[PDB]
Parts: C-alpha cells; structure tokens; sequence
C-alpha cells in the first residue's frame, strides 16, 4: 500500500497524512439467469409425425 | 431475472408485491427488489460491497509501514484488524489511552506513530474550576505573549489564451 | 393500445348509489396482456336480458400515491386546476 | 346523456412496485372530472383508448 | 517559526493549490477525448480537410471544456482568497492601526499592539497580547454596609485575605484599603444578597 | 462507478477521456476537510474542558434548561435534545452506500464530542466568565459575573444586586419561553433543515440523472452492449459518458458554491462564539 500511495501521489516522498486510494468491490462469483417455466410447446409433433 | 439485469447480493424480505407486480423500485428509481419467476417468492437485492481505500502513514522521512482503512465495509468481508465506524483498519493496534488527533481516521478515531496506534481522540485536559457563591480568583502577575497567524492576499496571476 | 399490445385493466366494488359513478378512489389493476397487432377504431357492446358508461382516454401528466403496502389511493390530475 | 366521472380511470401504469412513494407518469388516462356518456347500444369510435363501467 | 515545518501551511497551501490546477490543465492536453491523436499537427498531417474537422471539432470541444472546468474552479479559489484579503485588511485596520476590543480577533489574551510582517502571497502578523497568570483566589462579597448604607466598588472588586478586605482591580492583584474614595453608595443593606460588614 | 460500473468496455472508453474523474474527487475531499475545518474552528476553541459544578448556588439563575442531562443516555441538554428530534445513515449499522458509487463519509468528530465541547463552553461561561477565553480561567461568582456584565452595557453595578431577584426571574421565565417557542414554532430550523434539503435533492437529481438517455438508444450500459456491435456501442455509449460526466460537473460545482456559502457561514458562527460567548 505504501507504494501504491507513493504512485498516485507521483511522489518518492510521502508526508505525514491519510491518504486516499482507488476503490474495490466484491466481486460476482456467479451468473444466475432466471427466465420463467417453459410452458406452451410449439405443436410440431403432427408436423414431424403425422 | 427476465430482462431486470444487475449485480449484487440477494435475500428475501418482507414486502409485499401485488399479484401482477414483478419487481420493485427505490425512492431514487433504483431497482430494489425482484420476484422470482418460478417460485414466485420475493427477493431483495443490495449492492455488493464497495468502498474506498485509504492508506494512513506516519511519513517516509519517518517509517516505511502503514495502516490501511476500508471504508464503511465490515471486517468480516474484507478479502490487528480493527472495526470502527468509518471502516475497517488493519495494520493498526487500538489502545484505550486517549491523545490529540494527530491525523483523523473518522467518527472520533485518529491514528498516530508510537507503531501505528489507533485511539479515540481526547478533546482535551478535563479540569474543575473551583466554583464557589463567595470566592472569586484573581492573577497576581503576567505574561506577555505574541502569537502569529498567516493570511493569504493574493495568488499567482496566470492568464491563458484560449485559442 | 400500445405499438401492437392490447392491454385491459378492471377492477370490482359494490356500491348504493344507482344514479351513475360514484365518488371514491379506484386503482384498475392489470389483467393479462394480448401482442394482437392489429388497429382497432370502433367497438360496441355485446348485450343479454343497458346501465353502462363509457369515456375516452387523453394524453396526461399525474402525480400517483403508493401506500406501504404498494397499493395507490390518491391522485393529481396535473391540468385540471 | 352525460355524467360526470370524478376520480375514476386511475391504473397501475406498470408492472413496478413503490412504496410509499409519490410517482409521475406521462401516459393515456381519462382526465378528472371529465364528461361521460350515459348509455342504455351503437357502435362507438375508438380514439386510441376508452374507459368503461358498468352497474 | 525557524524550525517548525509547515508554519507557513496556508500560502503553501494556496501555492500548491494553483500550481496543482495548472498542471492538471496542462496534462489534459495530451488526451485526445477520442480523437484519431491529440496533436493538432499529427491530424493535419495524416487527415484530410473535411475528415480532419471531425478530430479537430472533437479534440476543440474537450479541450474547451477542460479549459472552462478550470476557469470556473479558479473563479471559486478567487472568490475564496477575496473572502481572505477582506479579513486580512480588517484585521490590518483594527489591530494594526488601533486596539482591538473584539475578543480573541487578534490572538489570545487580551490585545495590546500588533505588528504586520510581509510574505510572499500574504501577509503575516505578530499579535502582542497580555495573558495573566499565577492566580490566587480570596473570598469577595458584592458590596459591604457601613453606617447602614451599601457600598460598590467604583471600579474593581472587594476581596479579602482571609482577615482584611480590599479593593483591587478585577485584572490585576493590586489591594488597596477601601476608602469612600474609591467606593460609592447606593441605599441600605437590606436588599443586596451577600453584603459584608466592614 | 458512478459514469459506468461493472463495464470493462466503458471504462475503457472512459480513460481516454482524461484525467477528470481525479479533479472531481480532489475537489470532493477538499470540501470534506473543510466541513472537518469548520466544524472544529467553530466549537474547539476551548483548551481544557471545563465542568460544571455538582452544586448549583448560581444567586438564582437557573441553567437547567440548557446544561447537560446527568440521566440522558447521550448527556445532551434538554434544549438541544429538542433540537435533534425537531430536525428531519450508519445509524445502526454501516450502510451508508448506494447501487451508484456515492458515499457519505462520516464526520471526524461525533455529536457527543460536540455536546462535551459545548458542555465545556457553557460550564466556563457560568464559571470562571469571559476570563477563560483569554487565559487562565479564574472562578468569580455568577451573580457578580452578571454585576460586571451589566456595568459593559453602562448601568452601575448596584442596578443589578437589588434587582437580582427579579432579573432571575426574568432569566428562568425567559430561558422556558425559549423552550416553547423552539417545540411550538414549525419553521424555527429552517436554516439547518433547509441545508439538509438541498443536499439531498442535489445527490437525489445527481442519481435520477443516471436513468436519463442523453440521446443514446438506451440508458443501461448493458443494455446497449447487449443489443448493438461494438462500434455502434461505442458510439452510443459516448454519449451516455459525456451526459454522465456533465452531470457530475455540474454536482460538484454546485457543491462547490454550496460549501463556499457555509463556510461563510461557519466563519460567522465561529467569530459569534469567540465574541458573544467568550467575551460580550
Ligand atoms: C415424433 O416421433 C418420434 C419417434 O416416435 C418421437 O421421438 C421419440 O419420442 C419418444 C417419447 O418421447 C422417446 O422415448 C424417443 O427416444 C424418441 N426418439 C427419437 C428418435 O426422437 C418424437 O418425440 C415425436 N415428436 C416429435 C415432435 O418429433
Ligand atoms: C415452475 O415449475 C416449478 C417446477 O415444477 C414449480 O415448482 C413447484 O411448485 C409446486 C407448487 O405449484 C410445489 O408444490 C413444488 O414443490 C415445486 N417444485 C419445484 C421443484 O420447484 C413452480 O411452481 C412453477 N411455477 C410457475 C409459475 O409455473
Ligand atoms: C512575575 O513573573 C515573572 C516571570 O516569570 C517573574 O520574573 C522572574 O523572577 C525570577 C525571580 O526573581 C527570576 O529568576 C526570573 O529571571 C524572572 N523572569 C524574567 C523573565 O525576568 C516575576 O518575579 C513574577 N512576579 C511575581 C510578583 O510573581
Ligand atoms: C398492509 O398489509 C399488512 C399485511 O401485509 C396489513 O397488516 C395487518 O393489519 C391487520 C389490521 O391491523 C392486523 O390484524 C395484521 O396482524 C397485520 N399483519 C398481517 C400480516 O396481516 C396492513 O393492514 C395493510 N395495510 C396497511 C395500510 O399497512
Ligand atoms: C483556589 O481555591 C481552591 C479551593 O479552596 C484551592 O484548592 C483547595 O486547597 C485546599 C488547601 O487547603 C485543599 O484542602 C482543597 O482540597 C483544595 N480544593 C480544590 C477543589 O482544589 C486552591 O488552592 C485555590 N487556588 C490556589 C492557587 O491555591
Ligand atoms: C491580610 O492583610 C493585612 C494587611 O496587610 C495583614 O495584616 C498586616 O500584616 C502585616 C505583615 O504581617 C503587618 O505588618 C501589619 O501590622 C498587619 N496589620 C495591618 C493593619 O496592616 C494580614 O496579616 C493579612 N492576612 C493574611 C492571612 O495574609
Ligand atoms: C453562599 O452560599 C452559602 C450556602 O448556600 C450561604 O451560606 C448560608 O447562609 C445562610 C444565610 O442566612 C445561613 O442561614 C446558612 O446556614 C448558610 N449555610 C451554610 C452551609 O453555611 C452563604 O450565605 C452564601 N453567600 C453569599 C454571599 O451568597
Ligand atoms: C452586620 O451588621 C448588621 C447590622 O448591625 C448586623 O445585623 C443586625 O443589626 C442589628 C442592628 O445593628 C442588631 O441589633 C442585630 O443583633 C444584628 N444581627 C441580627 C441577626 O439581626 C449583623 O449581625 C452584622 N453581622 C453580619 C455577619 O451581618
Ligand atoms: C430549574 O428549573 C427547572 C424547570 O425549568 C425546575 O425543574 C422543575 O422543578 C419542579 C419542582 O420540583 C418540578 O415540578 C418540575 O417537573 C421540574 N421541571 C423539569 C422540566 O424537570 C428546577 O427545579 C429548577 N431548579 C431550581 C434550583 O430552582
Ligand atoms: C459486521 O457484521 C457483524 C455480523 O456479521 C455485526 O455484528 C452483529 O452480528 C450479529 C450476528 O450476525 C447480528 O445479529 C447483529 O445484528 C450484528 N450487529 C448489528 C449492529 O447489526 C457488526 O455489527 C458489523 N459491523 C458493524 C460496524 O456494524
Ligand atoms: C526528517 O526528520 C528529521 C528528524 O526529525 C528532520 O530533522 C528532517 O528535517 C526531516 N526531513 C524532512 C524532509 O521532513
Ligand atoms: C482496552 O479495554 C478493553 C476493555 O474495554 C480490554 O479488553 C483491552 O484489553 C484493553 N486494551 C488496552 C490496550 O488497554
Ligand atoms: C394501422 O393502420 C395504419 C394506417 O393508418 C397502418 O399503416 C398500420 O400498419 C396499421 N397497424 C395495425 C397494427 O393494424
Ligand atoms: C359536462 O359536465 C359539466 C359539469 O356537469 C357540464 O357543465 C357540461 O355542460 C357538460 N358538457 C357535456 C358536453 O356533457
């Protein structure tokens, strides 16, 4: 951390301070897709199979 | 969920949509909640944790370690650690003495060189003054003091062409 | 109808009046939704053995309540004063 | 005939739910204290949408 | 104010400030905001009249921008060092030129002289203030009666060592024996909670 | 965040754009140190902190109403609990974040440090007088402080201790009119509830902006990633950046403005409570 602050600050030389770096977030571990059931078949039987 | 893209982490909650009703909505126009096609059940959506990072130093010209402060997020999920209000801070040790803030962390924590002590701040020295209906206190001698504060005027007048 | 989608709303509530509508709140809650596709201009009502109303819909701004339970009773009709 | 529609004609807009919350909507509706038709028959015109009751 | 670091934060602070805002300026330079390249010569040289008017109109409408960004964020420094100057001058008025009543305007401690000192964008002022100290607390009483009328201190205030009573000045230990001389008279002891015989 | 999450290609397309997203942080924090600097001038400018005494021999004058609440769990005094509870988070637990990349940091000193510090002020104040603004601070009976706070208006001393009875009277009746009149008048904080207002709306639009088209086919990143090729994304998404990021500048020089009028007002504040309180 101590060079990541030396980096944003473009400094070799950091003063006594708090001093702010770029962020993080959780990241996504998985996709869930969630479409309803599937109902009402297409009737392609008869065509297939008449 | 059907079109409803996003990310973050998931719970079902208490609230009650409408029969017809298929996801919810925030004050802001922020998706809220969802309801799960194929059970029907409501959910609840939060965004997954984020937050800025902060390196607190004593100073290069003095020491080469640090502490760092996440901020707002729980101890508990971040991939001497020490919770506070303001975040989470690691590399730094709390002590229950209490001292002037030498560089503020937030909500009353500041942190210091010793070996990085966190510590809430003292606002100052407590004293009693010896109040009484019939006692007043009065200097029998004096000092002279001078004190000197710094005022800026004026600033570098810079003018740029714009064409 | 919206670009090719037939939407119907209606709701119940019995009342005393017997004269025409009465006062009071109503939210129409949607029923299922047709991708028919096609015009519709006129219509008229199929009857059996009379005590009906019928108004036409204009384009608006409103201002519309939810109650904490996600219902809506109230309502701002944003032109009529 | 004619009568007097007061505060009827409101509908859920869409499949979203608030809470609490006041929302605005741009959408076809039936303005408040608006005329309507008293009938016992004919075929109507269909402008883009309609409302209708019944007792 | 030799050894002490960062005495002079606030100038440096405004120094910083300006210069911190130029070099962002500059630097906003060199991006291109989606141009082809963020060198004017570079797109004459490589496009076409028509086709160049593309770049340049984007590389002139992010620049133009940034340049207004800047303008805007220095119109609020100004205004900010302007609030300053305006304290700066009545502080010079008041302290410098008279003796500031005003509590704690010009440092702590009641306020004798003050001296101004020049820097570089600013200017640097020496409050001389007097501060009490070594107190020792008596016991006072509001008044003390005599013949039967009440008697207040013209200025000062009644205490006593612990056997005599004094007048003296409220800033200053200085007794002195309490005389109709520095004291004035104001009805009978009946009313004037405290008073004293004496 | 805030201009796209999530999306590798906008943020891509987002750093040839600049180094903006660094000078609207710096400018953000600096207005946060400054609402620290505020704060800090205006109340700290005790040294010690002072205490009242447990015994309340004040000739008289009763402070009840305005010293702090041995009972109260937050030892705030009396009137300032009807302050807070008249004024409209991390309450609880640390939750103070949106689905959009806006924080709100917390304040460096808390409300009980704020309520010791006043705590401090008003113990001082009733004690040692305005000596304690200026140097050590010497204890002189309040009765008497009001003796020699008469006489810097210009009314002899003697005004005073013949009519401190009454001039108590007057004190306590006024200090419980006070109190009514803060619980029964509605726009009384208007001035702190009007600040808390304007913020909220201003980080309310900067949110609502977010689902704004901006002339692009859609407002959802992922949306147009989705529906369109690359190129034509590309150029749709611009689009959504530059409304975004105008929207940002425009937050945050209206925050600007907004923080140069408190700290206007914070240096108001700040030279009332170095004059009145510590002085007359
Ligand atoms: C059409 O007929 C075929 C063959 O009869 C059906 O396919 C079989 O379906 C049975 C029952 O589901 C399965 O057990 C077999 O494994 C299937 N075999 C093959 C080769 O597909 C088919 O389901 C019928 N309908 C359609 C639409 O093709
Ligand atoms: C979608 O399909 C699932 C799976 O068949 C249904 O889930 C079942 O729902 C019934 C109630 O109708 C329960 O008794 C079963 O225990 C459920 N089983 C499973 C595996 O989920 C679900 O109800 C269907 N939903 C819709 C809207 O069609
Ligand atoms: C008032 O304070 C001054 C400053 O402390 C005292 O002066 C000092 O007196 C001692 C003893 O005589 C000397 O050793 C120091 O050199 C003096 N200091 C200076 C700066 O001259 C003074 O004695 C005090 N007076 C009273 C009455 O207490
Ligand atoms: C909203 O819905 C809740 C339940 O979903 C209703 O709460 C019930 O209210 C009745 C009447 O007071 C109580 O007897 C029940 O115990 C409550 N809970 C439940 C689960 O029924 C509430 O009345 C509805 N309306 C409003 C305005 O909140
Ligand atoms: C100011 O008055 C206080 C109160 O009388 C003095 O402190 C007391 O000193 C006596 C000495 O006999 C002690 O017995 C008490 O316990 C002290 N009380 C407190 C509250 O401190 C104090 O000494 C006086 N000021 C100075 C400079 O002596
Ligand atoms: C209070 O002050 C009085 C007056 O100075 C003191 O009494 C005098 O003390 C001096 C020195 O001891 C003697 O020379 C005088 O004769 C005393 N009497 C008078 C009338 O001056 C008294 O001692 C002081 N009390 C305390 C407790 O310090
Ligand atoms: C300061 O307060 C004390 C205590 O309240 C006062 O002392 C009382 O004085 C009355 C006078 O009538 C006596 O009856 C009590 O017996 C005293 N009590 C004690 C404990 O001594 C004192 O009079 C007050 N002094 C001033 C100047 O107000
Ligand atoms: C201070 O003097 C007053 C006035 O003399 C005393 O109060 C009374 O005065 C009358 C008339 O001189 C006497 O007859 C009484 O004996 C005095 N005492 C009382 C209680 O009435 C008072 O006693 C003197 N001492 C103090 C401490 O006030
Ligand atoms: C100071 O004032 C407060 C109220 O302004 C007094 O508190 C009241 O005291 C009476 C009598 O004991 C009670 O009936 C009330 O309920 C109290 N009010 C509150 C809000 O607590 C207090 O007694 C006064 N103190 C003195 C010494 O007079
Ligand atoms: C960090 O998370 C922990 C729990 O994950 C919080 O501590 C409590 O944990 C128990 C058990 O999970 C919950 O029932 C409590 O509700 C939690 N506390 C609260 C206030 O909700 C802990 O509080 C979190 N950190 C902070 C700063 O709140
Ligand atoms: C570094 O610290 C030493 C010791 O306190 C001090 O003498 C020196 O001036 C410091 N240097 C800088 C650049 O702060
Ligand atoms: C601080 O006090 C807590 C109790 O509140 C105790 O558990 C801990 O060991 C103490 N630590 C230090 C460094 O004093
Ligand atoms: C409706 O009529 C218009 C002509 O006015 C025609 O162009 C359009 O295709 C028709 N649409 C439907 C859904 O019938
Ligand atoms: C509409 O209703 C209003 C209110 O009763 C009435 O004044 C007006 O004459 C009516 N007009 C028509 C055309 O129904």
């Amino acid at each position: 951390p101590l060079s990541e602050t030396k980096c944003t600050l473009k400094s070799f030389t950091v003063e006594k301070g708090i001093y702010q770096t770029s962020n993080f977030r959780v990241q996504p571990t998985e996709s869930i897709v969630r479409f309803p059931n599937i109902t009402n078949l297409c009737p392609f039987g008869e065509v297939f199979n008449a | 969920f059907n079109g409803l893209t996003g990310t973050g982490v998931l719970t079902e909650s208490n609230k009650k949509f409408l029969p017809f009703q298929q996801f919810g909505r925030d004050i802001d126009d922020t998706t809220d909640a969802v309801r799960d096609p194929q059970t029907l059940e409501i959910l609840d959506i939060t965004p997954c944790s984020f937050g800025g990072v902060s390196v607190i130093t004593p100073g290069t010209n003095t020491s080469n370690q640090v502490a760092v402060l996440y901020q707002g997020v729980n101890c508990t999920e971040v991939p001497n650690v020490f919770q506070t209000r303001a975040g989470c801070l690691i590399g730094a040790e709390h002590v229950n003495n209490s001292y002037e803030c030498d560089i503020p962390i937030g909500a009353g924590i500041c942190a210091s060189y010793q070996s990085i002590i966190a510590y809430t701040m003292s606002l100052g020295a407590e004293n009693s003054v010896a109040y009484s209906n019939n006692s007043i206190a009065i200097p029998i001698n004096f000092t002279i003091s001078v004190t000197t504060e710094i005022l800026p005027v004026s600033m570098t007048k810079t003018s740029v062409d714009c064409t | 109808n919206i670009d090719g989608y037939f939407k119907i709303y209606s709701k119940h509530t019995p009342i005393n009046l017997v004269r025409d509508l009465p006062q009071g709140f109503s939210a129409l809650e949607p029923l299922v939704d047709l991708p028919i596709g096609i015009n519709i201009t006129r219509f008229q009502t199929l009857l059996a053995l009379a005590a009906y109303y019928v108004g036409y819909l204009q384009p608006r701004t409103f201002l519309l309540k939810y109650n904490e339970n996600g219902t809506i009773t109230d309502a701002v009709d944003c032109a009529l004063d | 005939a004619y009568t007097n529609s007061f505060t009827r004609g409101v509908y859920y807009p869409d499949k979203v739910f608030r809470s609490s919350v006041l929302h605005s909507t741009q959408d076809l509706f039936l303005p408040f204290f608006s005329n309507v038709t008293w009938f016992h028959n004919p075929v109507l015109p269909f402008n883009d949408g309609v409302y209708f009751a019944s007792t | 104010l030799s050894s002490t670091a960062s005495a002079l934060g606030k100038l440096q602070d405004v120094v910083n400030q300006n210069a911190q805002a130029l070099n962002t300026l500059v630097k906003q330079l060199s991006s291109n905001f989606g141009a082809i390249s963020s060198v004017l010569n570079d797109i004459l040289a490589r496009l076409d009249p028509p086709e160049a008017e593309v770049q340049i109109d984007r590389l002139i409408t992010g620049r133009l921008q940034s340049l207004q960004t800047y303008v805007t964020q220095q119109l609020i420094r100004a205004a900010e060092i302007r609030a300053s100057a305006n304290l700066a001058a009545t502080k010079m008025s008041e302290c410098v030129l008279g003796q500031s009543k005003r509590v704690d305007f010009c440092g702590k401690g009641y306020h004798l002289m003050s001296f101004p000192q020049s820097a570089p964008h600013g200017v640097v002022f020496l409050h001389v203030t007097y501060v009490p100290a070594q107190e020792k607390n008596f016991t006072t009483a509001p008044a003390i009666c005599h013949d039967g009328k009440a008697h207040f201190p013209r200025e000062g205030v009644f205490v006593s060592n612990g056997t005599h009573w004094f007048v003296t000045q409220r800033n200053f230990y200085e007794p002195q024996i309490i005389t109709t001389h520095n004291t004035f008279v104001s009805g009978n002891c009946d009313v004037v909670i405290g008073i004293v015989n004496n | 965040m805030y201009i796209c999450g999530d999306s590798t290609e906008c943020s891509n397309l987002l750093l040839q754009y600049g180094s903006f997203c660094t000078q609207l942080n710096r400018a953000l924090t600096g207005i946060a140190v400054e609402q620290d600097k505020n704060t800090q001038e205006v109340f700290a400018q005790v040294k010690q902190i002072y205490k009242t005494p447990p015994i309340k021999d004040f000739g008289g004058f009763n402070f009840s109403q305005i010293l702090p609440d041995p009972s109260k769990p937050s030892k705030r005094s009396f009137i300032e609990d009807l302050l807070f509870n008249k004024v409209t988070a991390a309450r609880d637990l640390i939750c103070a974040q949106k689905f959009n990349g806006l924080t709100v940091l917390p304040p460096l000193l808390t409300d009980e440090m704020i309520a010791q510090y006043t705590s401090a002020l008003l113990a001082g104040t009733i004690t040692s007088g305005w000596t304690f603004g200026a140097g050590a601070a010497l204890q002189i009976p309040f009765a008497m402080q009001m003796a020699y706070r008469f006489n810097g208006i210009g009314v002899t001393q003697n005004v005073l201790y013949e009519n401190q009875k009454l001039i108590a009277n007057q004190f306590n009746s006024a200090i419980g009119k006070i109190q009514d009149s803060l619980s029964s008048t509605a726009s009384a904080l208007g001035k702190l509830q009007d600040v808390v207002n304007q913020n909220a709306q201003a980080l309310n639009t900067l949110v609502k902006q977010l689902s704004s088209n901006f002339g692009a086919i859609s407002s959802v990143l992922n949306d147009i990633l989705a529906r369109l090729d690359p190129p034509e994304a590309e150029v749709q998404i611009d689009r959504l950046i530059t409304g975004r990021l105008q929207s940002l500048q425009t937050y945050v020089t209206q925050q600007l403005i907004r923080a140069a009028e408190i700290r206007a007002s914070a240096n108001l504040a700040a030279t009332k409570m170095s004059e009145c309180v510590l002085g007359q």
